[PDB]
RNA sequence: ACACCAUGG
RNA sequence: AGGAGUGGAGCCUGCGGCUUAAUUUGACCAACACGGGAAACCUCACCCGGCCCGGACACGGACAGGAUUGACAGAUUGAUAGCUCUUUCUCGAUUCUGUGGGUGGUGGUGCAUGGCCGUUCUUAGUUGGUGGAGCGAUUUGUCUGGUUAAUUCCGAUAACGAACGAGACUCUGGCAUGCUAACUAGUUACGCGACCCCCGAGCGGUCGGCGUCCCCCAACUUCUUAGAGGGACAAGUGGCGUUCAGCCACCCGAGAUUGAGCAAUAACAGGUCUGUGAUGCCCUUAGAUGUCGGGGCUGCACGCGCGCUACACUGACUGGCUCAGCGUGUGCCUACCCUACGCCGGCAGGCGCGGGUAACCCGUUGAACCCCAUUCGUGAUGGGGAUCGGGGAUUGCAAUUAUUCCCCAUGAACGAGGAAUUCCCAGUAAGUGCGGGUCAUAAGCUUGCGUUGAUUAAGUCCCUGCCCUUUGUACACACCGCCCG
């Protein structure tokens, strides 16, 4: 059938997409979310953090 | 083919074992987790639902990438003609729940 | 685990299966009232008070869901099983939870309703219950192709500064 | 141009212009002078003048400004009327004027 | 634990951020006893969300 | 996000072409067996499957990748 | 050099086929990055642009330089006459 | 104790 | 009133135009270093070629000398895609054919929508019940006057009594030699001891001096950390106030005005279908608008925007000396983290061997400007560092249109910038470096942090705008209106 179904995905946009949304394009690293910036400030408060700046 | 039919029984068994079958929606894993790992691609696991829920036999969910498949009524008498069980016999799910 | 995770990863991650077994819960429960989660971890075990306003659909005749969602539970978070317990629990005063409003209403104006007589019902409701007032907006495509919105207010409320956090429930 | 008014939907043109012929009881002509009124005086590509209308449709919405290609259509029955039903872009007008459509009779 | 981000889902207004910040306080407390005293009294008396962990030695 | 172009090589599949079942076993005395063609001696291949012949060359159907010889 | 060759073996057994006092004819490739080596030279290779391939003759002086830096990628541009919106007077119609 | 200030898909 | 500027120069970057197979696209105060948008592949929606079905289910057909799958070699192919052809083995009821119907989509519509967000609008604004006035739309309450940062108060009173916004509130900065209490922070002491110098009495020990040298089962909490309370109220004193509401100066003081978050009613055809398994309708659906290889988003006659480095002597170069604060750190698929100390190399870098899941290790975070001493000398000069030649490493599957980095070499414009125009009031403007985000590699960006630290104001309604009352209107799509020959 196919032994040409991927290459290399090992590193940069195309390893990593949002937990929630399954998107590309401005998610969170930081702490290990992993989590698009649009979802996250969807549960910005489920997770814990408040916003009091 | 859509499947071996030793991966179509392999996954048919678990899910009658147990009554409620997952896994996250993703083509590329080489392998499903749980007790299909020694044998069956994922793909195969949703691929074989996506039928089994076309013909009642199963509810299915879906919430952050993830399926959540149940058995329902129809699905246990189906499943168990189609394994030849004895024709009394569910250890998915059996006990009064207080 | 072979060496464990930090600190700030470990409350990151506690936060984050908390979001997603509340987001899962909203999917099944909806139709049976659901209004919120609450979890507690004790020595060697991890229970789940699931609340909601009706248990004698949540549990199932001789408590089928129950073990469904146990096992789904588990099967997906990768407890070791044994380890995960799923209890019912009942609101008192449903008419207080905003959700639990929301989710009615919904399910009030989804089988056919005028707009307005099911506003009227849903805030009637949550004032006599016992709450120094109450807001609804419905918004949408109402009566046309052009978008409107419809503002129902009772009673007190307020909008600006820190008793918003405690002192009122949206949904 | 330039006013308040961002009120109407923007232009969103960018979307794949094709090319559009001739037909039967339409052909292609260029402006000659305007008139009052909206309605302008035309000048097809055999001959005939047909003092034309712009169509509802165009109404304070595509410019139909001096001397430029224009599709009219034709009536049944009377000849010296005609009505706009299409402005072309320069690049129209040339890829025309080499495809054999429009005659090499006027300039632009 | 600092988190900035744009308020806007798109690219448009003037550019408003957010400023989320999660806290997390910490404090030890050391006993010189047998294992199986603190072992009980550690299992007893904690009702709401809070993280206990205690270890074999520190001294 | 347009219309298409005009292929003008389709052709989706090979035809899969059509035979009559076995005759590689020739019965050639009464009760006598004879095998035209060996089976291929290949570990995992049971010795139940019968090896190609081509016009020189013998190649084993169920060794996917190996198991060509040269004659 | 994993498959790359490929490249290598088909300019060989091209340039042997190759007739006395004659050129082979154009082994084609999309390889656009191949160290040149010195056993390629004298071949004709055609080089994938992005829809066409154009051959290239291999000189020796072309050595350790890479093939996709002779077959360019676009046209040269030369320009034609700005249009209606190109300078900030430029912009008016009724 | 008053220079010039027109127009609007 | 002033400061630093921007517009002028070279470059970096975003937008238009031009060009092209394609240079994908949204947006035009409230677009243009914005889409967290630093695109080599991927991303990716665009362009040139090529495999796949991952077309549920139902009905019909076909079918166990058999439905159907896979595949060696030779050719073909960019390709070691059994892609198609020649060949002839394999697989065994899962499929295939035809119809109905489903499914996916960075396809279309933000002028069909939800949600979010921006903006009007940073100001003080807004609204209902019973009563009063009008045939009515409506109006008073919501105000002549003083006061306030404020529809904040005092008052007046056909209104009385209330709701929201303001304020209160939450975080943060400034003060405790008072409390609680600390080998994952210390200090003082000496138990010490040890090193070193006489550096001073002395001699060299003793008297002393230097110690991030080693200890203490010594004493404590000033420095460090972080909890509970305390403190500030226009409270005291003197003037101006109808003696009210409040304003001004001063005393005691850590402080008599710290900085943010949160925010109303009514709206806008504002932005977003390209954040979403939020979503109606339309489109395409096997010759795909659902995957791999190559190219593009970087293309350059030209117009604009946010910026970086400079035009030197209040400086450049070469040595020497001595000071921080907010932070992050081994990755759950995914597969990578911060680095000490030894050795090798001029440099980027390489090898070796420990610590760290973190007040424990990098780390007493030996940061730059600044500070001290040397060369140059008004010269496009050693200012400035563009453009270009040659060579050496690291990341990666891959570096050419040069990812980044190091060395020798080349040495452009620019001598304080026209008309115009931006930001700013005290630890502020500016100078200066350091962490977070993106991140395999990696800031001329942005989000935070400290460090050296001014000149000018304590005002006004002139300009551009905003709020309240009175007044005029032929406007109500509301002056970007309407309209005459
Ligand atoms: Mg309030
Ligand atoms: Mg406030
Ligand atoms: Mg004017
Ligand atoms: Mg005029
Ligand atoms: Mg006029
Ligand atoms: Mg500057
Ligand atoms: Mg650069
Ligand atoms: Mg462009
Ligand atoms: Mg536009
Ligand atoms: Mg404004
Ligand atoms: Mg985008
Ligand atoms: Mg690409
Ligand atoms: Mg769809
Ligand atoms: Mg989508
Ligand atoms: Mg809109
Ligand atoms: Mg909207
Ligand atoms: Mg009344
Ligand atoms: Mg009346
Ligand atoms: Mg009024
Ligand atoms: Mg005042
Ligand atoms: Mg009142
Ligand atoms: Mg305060
Ligand atoms: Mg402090
Ligand atoms: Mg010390
Ligand atoms: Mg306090
Ligand atoms: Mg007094
Ligand atoms: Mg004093
Ligand atoms: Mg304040
Ligand atoms: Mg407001
Ligand atoms: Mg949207
Ligand atoms: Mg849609
Ligand atoms: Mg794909
Ligand atoms: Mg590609
Ligand atoms: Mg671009
Ligand atoms: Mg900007
Ligand atoms: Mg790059
Ligand atoms: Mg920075
Ligand atoms: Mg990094
Ligand atoms: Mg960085
Ligand atoms: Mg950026
Ligand atoms: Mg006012
Ligand atoms: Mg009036
Ligand atoms: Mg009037
Ligand atoms: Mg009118
Ligand atoms: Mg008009
Ligand atoms: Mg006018």
């Amino acid at each position: 059938q196919q032994l040409y179904w991927s290459h290399p995905r090992k590193f940069g946009q195309g390893s990593r997409s949002c937990r929630v949304c399954s998107n590309r394009h401005g998610l969170i690293r930081k702490y290990g979310l992993n989590m698009c910036r649009q979802c996250f400030r969807q549960y910005a408060k489920d997770i814990g953090f408040i916003k009091l700046d | 083919m859509l499947m071996p039919k030793k991966n179509r029984i392999a996954i048919y068994e678990l899910l009658f074992k147990e009554g409620v079958m997952v896994a996250k929606k993703d083509v590329h894993m080489p392998k499903h987790p749980e007790l299909a790992d020694k044998n069956v691609p994922n793909l195969h696991v949703m691929k074989a639902m996506q039928s089994l829920k076309s013909r009642g036999y199963v509810k299915e969910q879906f919430a952050w990438r993830h399926f959540y498949w149940y058995l329902t009524n129809e699905g246990i008498q189906y499943l168990r003609d189609y394994l030849h069980l004895p024709p009394e016999i569910v250890p998915a799910t059996l006990r009064r729940s207080r | 685990m072979a060496v464990q995770i930090s600190k700030k990863r470990k409350f990151v991650a506690d936060g984050i299966f908390k979001a997603e077994l509340n987001e899962f819960l909203t999917r099944e429960l909806a139709e049976d009232g659901y209004s919120g989660v609450e979890v507690r971890v004790t020595p060697t075990r991890t229970e789940i008070i699931i609340l909601a306003t009706r248990t004698q659909n949540v549990l199932g005749e001789k408590g089928r869901r129950i073990r469904e969602l146990t096992a789904v539970v588990q099967k997906r978070f990768g407890f070791p099983e044994g380890s995960v317990e799923l209890y019912a629990e009942k609101v008192a005063t449903r008419g207080l939870c905003a959700i639990a409003q929301a989710e009615s209403l919904r399910y009030k104006l989804l089988g056919g309703l005028a707009v307005r007589r099911a506003c009227y019902g849903v805030l009637r409701f949550i004032m006599e219950s016992g709450a120094k007032g109450c807001e609804v907006v419905v918004s949408g495509k109402l009566r046309g192709q052009r978008a409107k919105s419809m503002k129902f207010v009772d009673g007190l409320m307020i909008h600006s500064g820190d008793p918003v956090n405690y002192y009122v429930d949206t949904a | 141009g330039g006013k308040n008014r961002r009120r109407g939907k923007n232009e969103n043109e960018s979307e794949k212009r094709e090319l559009v012929f001739k037909e039967d009881g339409q052909e292609y002509a260029q402006v000659i002078k305007m008139l009052g009124n909206g309605r302008l005086e035309a000048m097809c590509f055999d001959g005939v003048k047909r003092l034309c209308h712009i169509r509802g449709k165009l109404r304070k919405k595509v410019w139909i400004n001096t001397s430029d290609i224009i599709l009219v259509g034709l009536r049944d029955y009377q000849d010296n009327k005609a009505d706009v039903i299409l402005k072309y872009n320069a690049d129209e007008a040339r890829s025309l004027k080499a495809y054999g459509e429009l005659p090499e009779h006027a300039k632009i | 634990l600092r988190i900035t981000t744009r308020k806007t889902p798109c690219g448009e207004g003037s550019k408003t951020w957010d400023r989320f910040q999660m806290r997390i306080h910490k404090r030890l407390i050391d006993l010189h006893s047998p294992s199986e005293i603190v072992k009980q009294i550690t299992s007893i008396s904690i009702e709401p969300g809070v993280e206990v962990e205690v270890t074999i030695a520190d001294a | 996000k347009k219309s298409y172009t005009t292929p003008k090589k389709n052709k989706h599949k090979r035809k899969k072409v059509k035979l009559a079942v076995l005759k590689y076993y020739k019965v050639d005395e009464n009760g006598k067996i004879s095998r035209l063609r060996r089976e291929c001696p290949s570990d995992e291949c049971g010795a139940g499957v019968f090896m190609a012949s081509h016009f020189d060359r013998h190649y084993c159907g169920k060794c996917c990748l190996t198991y060509c010889f040269n004659k | 050099r994993r498959k790359q060759h490929s490249l290598l073996k088909r300019l060989r057994k091209a340039k042997k086929e190759a007739p006395p006092m004659e050129k082979p004819e154009v082994v084609k490739t999309h390889l656009r990055d191949m160290i040149i080596l010195p056993e390629m030279v004298g071949s004709m290779v055609g080089v994938y642009n992005g829809k066409t391939f154009n051959q290239v003759e291999i000189k020796p002086e072309m050595i350790g330089h890479y093939l996709g830096e002779f077959s360019i990628t676009y046209k040269p541009v030369k320009h034609g006459r700005p249009g209606i919106g190109a300078t900030h007077s430029s912009r008016f119609i009724p």
